[PDB]
């Protein structure tokens, strides 16, 4: 009976690998701010991996980026969930 | 205006 | 197929907020990072986790406050939450005067090395670039 | 009304970053053993994130390395769950 | 809330089955993954997929099944599934003459370069290493 | 007898 060293972490990324990370200057980062947002309205009723998908939508719908330059205007994201986890996780 | 993190 | 939550507390959630960097990094002040910061604050005192709020370390600071909250004993608790709110890289995240990998960080935490966190999930929120690639995306 | 192009992927990799993966000569690797065992016991009953949190249990702690040399007997693996995804799937 | 599964098809999934390998890259014949391939077989098929086996390409032959099954129309289909068993490295896959990017064959399918499958979730499952690493585990 | 990929 042994488990791998690495067995349990989960990694929840607010952007996939290689990318820029939005943030807002007044309200916060996207990812944060719609994780908090989705971990309110369903941290009674959701599996954890559930709560991170709409996270994933709400990142991924919600949000655009605004720059006077073009290179940076109208830019997108979509955080990056990473599991290693063995069971389901539910904060009730 | 956005930022970049 | 759940892991035991039920455990005497939630357990720790230790906040990294690093918002302002040394001029020899170049990077530039994070606005807005004090709204994530008390943002989730709220939000885990409120899954009824022991929240410590750290603002502006060090990449010594970070590592040194990593290995200390991994050796202490969690055996009271369910799980463990880091959150890190800074600059980053792909697998590096950034003190406040310079980097540091994240598997530095993690590797505390490691299911042989925090063994009162054996079988229980470690979670780690990073908000952090990961590379200066844009996605563009597509309209629906 | 944009999406990020890099959203609805998922990975599903064998094992955790930096790793190797593992293979029995003769039945198959670790993971895709796993992986078709829990579809076919819960495609008709699980949310796929958590028909593979099933297969990261059944990898972590079914399978166990044998080698003669030291440094590669008695070796785990976790497989390494990268979802982008921003809906549920559900096989039924 | 979840992915529309009742399209006319489920999708295509293609099935990349490496065993042997060119001795110019020194990588040894992966014994046991036929048996791999013969089982996600029925098991895809069982969950009415439309599966394709393909079995030792090069490197040059995967980027081009790949781009092909990219142009395909998928508007009738509700997913698209790919299975890759290799030898690999972190980010890699081998042919059997040598090392891809995962990068190149997932790029393919990008919400913007292939536009039936936009919305859609793009399965891909990996098979092979990331690196040379050792999980010693911890006795629970 | 166990084989890496």
């Amino acid at each position: 009976h042994k488990i791998p060293v690495e067995a349990d972490f989960l990694y929840a990324y607010s952007t996939a690998p290689g990318y820029y990370s939005w943030r807002n200057s007044k309200d916060g980062s996207w990812f944060i701010q719609s994780l908090c947002a989705m971990l309110k309205q369903y941290a009674d009723k959701l599996e954890f991996m559930h709560i991170l998908t709409r996270v994933n939508r709400k990142v991924a719908t919600e949000f655009e980026s605004f720059s006077f330059d073009a290179t940076f205007h109208a830019k997108k994201q979509i955080p990056c969930i990473v599991s290693m986890l063995t069971k389901e996780l539910y904060f009730y | 205006i956005t930022a970049k993190d | 197929n759940s892991y035991k939550m039920d455990y005497p507390e939630m357990g720790l959630c230790i906040i990294i907020n690093n918002k302002n960097f040394h001029k020899s990094t170049g990077m530039t002040s994070r606005s807005g990072t004090d709204v994530d910061a008390a943002n989730l604050r709220e939000t885990f005192r409120n899954l009824k986790y022991e929240v410590r709020n750290k603002n502006d370390l060090t990449r010594e600071e970070i590592v040194e406050l990593m290995r200390d909250v991994s050796k202490e004993d969690h055996s009271k608790r369910s799980s463990f939450v880091c959150v890190l709110l800074s600059h980053g890289e792909e697998g590096i995240i950034f003190g406040t005067n310079g980097p540091v990998d994240l598997k530095k960080i993690t590797n505390f935490f490691r299911g042989d090395r925090c063994r009162s966190l054996t079988g229980k999930p470690k979670l780690f929120i990073i908000q952090a670039c990961r590379g200066t690639e844009l996605d563009c995306g597509i309209e629906t």
